[PDB]
């Protein structure tokens, strides 16, 4: 686990030198606008069940495949395994997305979980197109201006974006 | 892998295996009002970095005559060389940590490993004691205000862990 | 003690994510506890499985 | 873990036969001897602090890239590891040179760690370095003729020079 | 195996310690009773036969019952085996003379001895009657500390078997 | 170049006659002194970056006006060249140390040296600036005959200068 | 003129930079080397007039030719010449044996030697049987063994035959 902070000071002590005018700049920035970045946490933190759930109702209305016997989601012990697994993809999306990096997507979430799901019989694909479809649903509640002080956030949502489309193409 | 606020946040929500709660992001908005300050003292400590390592070695020298003399840690010219390196990476590292805003920095490049070491080169830590309270004395005069008690939390917790 | 020890470095394993009641309750391994201690056949079955 | 003692024995074993005349004779040279190698094992244990901070500066004055920020003994931490892999090698050369065999040295401490240093970044061929400077300053102290009786003692010395090198090149 | 030096080791390594003036007093010890220990070695291997064919017939004579037919002790394949076994019996006493240590009896014989007595149906009480025997010629055949060696790891292995 | 070996051989060639023992004497004393002298050179290059920044910014410290506009320190391209000459120097003593001779000094910035500088209208006491810059530092790097050999020829240069 | 480190310093200074760390090792087995070099070159000088005898007898035996009236080493001027030179390459050859480098005697004995000896009305074939037989009565001294520390010597040797042999082609 690395937020930004974390990796420009790694990156400077791997160089041994102090941190430049230019870098403390830009981490005073990310620093500025991290009450933005709180708010989009939130927007994904309570949201979080639509979210799913609306990402599943897709996913099974395009792959019907899953949901019938045969499939890889037909037990209610295979579905409520789906959903606990896009729960937890997208709690950790919350993670790299109030840190800054990617790097606890990386190390907790998407270490083996190919092989793992090779191994179970599960469609990668299918996986990766629920990712797909969460962060389609999700796009929409960040992007809710409700309670919310009226901004800019295109930076966070494509930074959003880019942390949705890496665990997707990880698994997949 | 360094504790700060945001990675404490983060790692004591997946221990939990749940979301970020509002109180977690309570202490991260705190950390980011926080930054500003501490990236001040970060600017204005390695902007004037060479005065306080010079300074920091005089004043380890003076507050200890006897490391001098032959026969000693302090005589020879590399060893100077060293004093200042010695010094200039404390230094380096406090201003890590005040842009990270945490302690993460020192105490996973300084404090852990420190006593070993110390013991195993015969290093007196009340040499890097000295040099960091004559940096603190400094950075009473380059820094004011937030920043300078910001500063000072971390040239303490490094005088602390020296101890 | 001495030195701090390295980062975990996880990987994804069942147990790690395990809310959901596993797929066979018969293979389900058994979790023996301390009110096994108190019969003595149960004490015997108990320090086998532990052995 | 066997001793000389324990090899000659696991040998007659698989031959299934006693223990020959000849190998009883070599083990009671063993016994005899072991007196000086008690005193070796006592001059390398008593004296474990002095030898790794004489390979530690030895090492660090050649090889200048190592303690340099993005160096592998850089940070305190890598500093302590390197002066810790230093002493727990030469902890089973003591006991490897008490028990006259390598085998507790191969076994616990040599068999799996040019593969972990590689996992780790380490270079090995500096951890090879550093056990020869570990042998020199032992060296240095196993022959100190000063406070023990006087004897001949070149096969201890021998032996130690042998587990020295078999360590160093296992690691590297 | 298990002797006094891998004892001090093994002691040593799971406290990642050196080793410490203690176990080198254990150390020196084993080393300075080595020399009765491999002269005990060294007798008993000389008297193999005369040893082994001995504790056999005493065997024999203790438990006349066995050699009758139908029993375990008829045939000539199960009186070789008799003879092979007492012969392990012995090599491994000698083994442990020679470490100083019953390293050597707790590894091959003891470790797993009731469960292939028990699965074999081999009596405990033989190899206790062909031990006492052993015992009653080792007090002619050696003299001194030897002796005492011998007889403390023969009654070792009695103790175990019973 | 001019180095021992060198001139040696050319005092044979010129008087007609084979390399004797004085000659090969002066020889020997080259071959044993190339080893302190290869030491200084092989540090002087592993920190020449640090040496030749640290003896710009001597010069500019002992010459505030330099700097200023209208003179030969104003400017990045001037500046350039100030760092190009302290690294030739420095190179040329590394060889020269190397060669155990002066020769690379006297042929390669010596000869010339005066006119050049008095048609560039370029200070002797920049360089012999820089120079005594470069004594101090190697008076750290170095130590024991590396640092006399060092010392030697740093001083050579300077000299020339002056 | 040129030795070994002289020349070093020149494709050095041509590319301008400083010396590689490879370089400064080779010169430093150079002058590892120096001492076993001095020997060579003593002994190339100690039994020179040595060398230029048995040359000449091995050659005005080989080619009867050159004393006979007609000859070119016929009357005394033209054999003391003969003998003159040989004297004065089998010098610059010792010259280049100390250099380490082959200049000194291409720059001075070998620089216009062939056209001499053309206009001359010298056999230039002849001329280099005498620097082969040279070459041979050096090899025979060089390897001597007495009045010196037992070592090998063998890239001294295959560097003095290429110094004769350099010589020999140049001049036919
Ligand atoms: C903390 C980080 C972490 C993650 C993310 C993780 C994922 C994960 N999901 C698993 C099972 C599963 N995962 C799924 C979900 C997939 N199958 C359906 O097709 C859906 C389309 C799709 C969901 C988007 C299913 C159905 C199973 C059960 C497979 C089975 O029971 O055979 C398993 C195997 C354990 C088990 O049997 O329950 C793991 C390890 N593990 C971790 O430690
Ligand atoms: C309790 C935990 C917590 C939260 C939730 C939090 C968010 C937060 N966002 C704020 C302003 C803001 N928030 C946003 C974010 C918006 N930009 C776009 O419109 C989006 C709809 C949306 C995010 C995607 C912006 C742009 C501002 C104004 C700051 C600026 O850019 O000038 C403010 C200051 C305004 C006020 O308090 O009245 C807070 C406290 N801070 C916290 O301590
Ligand atoms: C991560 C940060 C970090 C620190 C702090 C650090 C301390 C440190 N200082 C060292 C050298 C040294 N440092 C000193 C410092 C003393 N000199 C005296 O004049 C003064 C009283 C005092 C300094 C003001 C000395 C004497 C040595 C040489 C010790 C020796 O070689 O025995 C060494 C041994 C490495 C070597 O020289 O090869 C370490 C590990 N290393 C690190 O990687
Ligand atoms: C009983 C046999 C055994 C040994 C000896 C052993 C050594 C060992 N060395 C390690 C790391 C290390 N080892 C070294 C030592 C090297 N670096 C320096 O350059 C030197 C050249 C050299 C030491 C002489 C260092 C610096 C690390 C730290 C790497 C890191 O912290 O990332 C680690 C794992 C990381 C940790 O928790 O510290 C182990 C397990 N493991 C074993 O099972
Ligand atoms: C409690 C641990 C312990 C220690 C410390 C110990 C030391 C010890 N060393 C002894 C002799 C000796 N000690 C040495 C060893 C020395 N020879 C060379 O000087 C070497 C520098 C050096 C060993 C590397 C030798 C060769 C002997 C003579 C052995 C003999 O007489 O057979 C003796 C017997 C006294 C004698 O023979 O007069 C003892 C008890 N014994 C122990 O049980
Ligand atoms: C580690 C050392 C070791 C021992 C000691 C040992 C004992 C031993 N003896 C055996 C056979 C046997 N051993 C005997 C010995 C009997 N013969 C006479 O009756 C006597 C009264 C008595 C001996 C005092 C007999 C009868 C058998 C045959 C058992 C059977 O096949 O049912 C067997 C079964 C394997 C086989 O079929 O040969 C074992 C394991 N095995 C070992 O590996
Ligand atoms: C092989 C050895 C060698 C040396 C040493 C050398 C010196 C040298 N430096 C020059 C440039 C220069 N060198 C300097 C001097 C530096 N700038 C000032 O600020 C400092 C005080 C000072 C640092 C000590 C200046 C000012 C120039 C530009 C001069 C001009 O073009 O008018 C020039 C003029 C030719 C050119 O444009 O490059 C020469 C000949 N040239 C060589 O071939
Ligand atoms: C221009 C006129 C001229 C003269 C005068 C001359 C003298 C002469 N005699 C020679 C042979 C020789 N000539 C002699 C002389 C005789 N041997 C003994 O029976 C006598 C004691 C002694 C004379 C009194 C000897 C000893 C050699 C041996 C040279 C050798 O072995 O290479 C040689 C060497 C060439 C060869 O191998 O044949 C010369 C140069 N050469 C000339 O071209
Ligand atoms: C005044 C003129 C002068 C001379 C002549 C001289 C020669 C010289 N030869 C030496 C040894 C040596 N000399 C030789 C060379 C010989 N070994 C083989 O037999 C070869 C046939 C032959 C080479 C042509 C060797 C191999 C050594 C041993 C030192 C080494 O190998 O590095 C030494 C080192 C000390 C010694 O071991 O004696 C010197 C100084 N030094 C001088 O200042």
């Amino acid at each position: 686990m690395n937020d930004v902070f974390t990796r420009a000071i790694a990156q400077a002590d791997l160089k041994g030198s102090f941190l430049l005018e230019s870098d403390l700049d830009k981490l005073a920035s990310f620093a500025k606008e991290g009450v933005k970045r709180l708010d989009a946490v939130a927007a994904l933190t309570n949201n979080a069940p639509a979210i799913i759930s609306d990402a599943a109702h897709k996913l099974f209305a395009e792959q019907q495949e899953l949901i019938q016997p045969g499939g890889n989601a037909y037990p209610h012990r295979r579905m409520a395994a789906c959903l606990r697994d896009m729960e937890i993809i997208l709690r950790y999306v919350s993670y790299a997305l109030l840190a800054g990096d990617a790097s606890v997507l990386d190390d907790r979430c998407l270490n083996g979980l190919r092989e793992t799901y090779n191994a179970l019989g599960t469609p990668t694909q299918s996986v990766a197109r629920a990712v797909q479809l969460m962060k389609d649903a999700a796009m929409v509640h960040l992007k809710s201006t409700a309670n919310v002080t009226v901004g800019d956030c295109s930076s966070l949502y494509s930074e959003a974006a880019t942390y949705f489309d890496k665990a997707a193409a990880s698994i997949a | 892998m360094s504790r700060t606020v945001i990675t404490e946040v983060i790692a004591t929500a997946d221990s939990q295996g749940r979301f970020l709660n509002s109180t977690e992001l309570q202490a991260a908005f705190g950390r980011f009002e926080r930054a500003v300050p501490a990236i001040e003292a970060a600017r204005a400590l390695t902007k004037n970095q060479d005065a306080l390592v010079k300074g920091a070695v005089q004043a380890v020298f003076k507050k200890f005559p006897y490391v001098t003399q032959p026969g000693e840690k302090g005589y020879g010219d590399s060893n100077q060389a060293k004093c200042a390196r010695d010094i200039g990476y404390y230094l380096r590292f406090i201003t890590y940590s005040l842009v990270a805003s945490g302690t993460g920095p020192l105490d996973d490049y300084v404090i852990a490993g420190l006593r070993e070491v110390n013991r195993a080169f015969n290093l007196n830590p009340l040499w890097y004691i000295e040099a960091l309270n004559y940096i603190k004395g400094e950075t009473g005069k380059l820094l004011s205000g937030q920043s300078k008690t910001e500063a000072l939390l971390y040239i303490d917790h490094a005088i602390n862990a020296l101890s | 003690m001495g030195l701090p020890l390295l980062d975990t470095k996880y990987s994804s394993k069942p147990h790690r994510v395990a809310s959901i009641p596993a797929v066979n309750a018969e293979d389900k391994p058994w979790v023996l506890d301390r009110y096994d201690l108190r019969d003595e056949q149960g004490l015997q079955s108990f320090i086998f499985a532990a052995y």
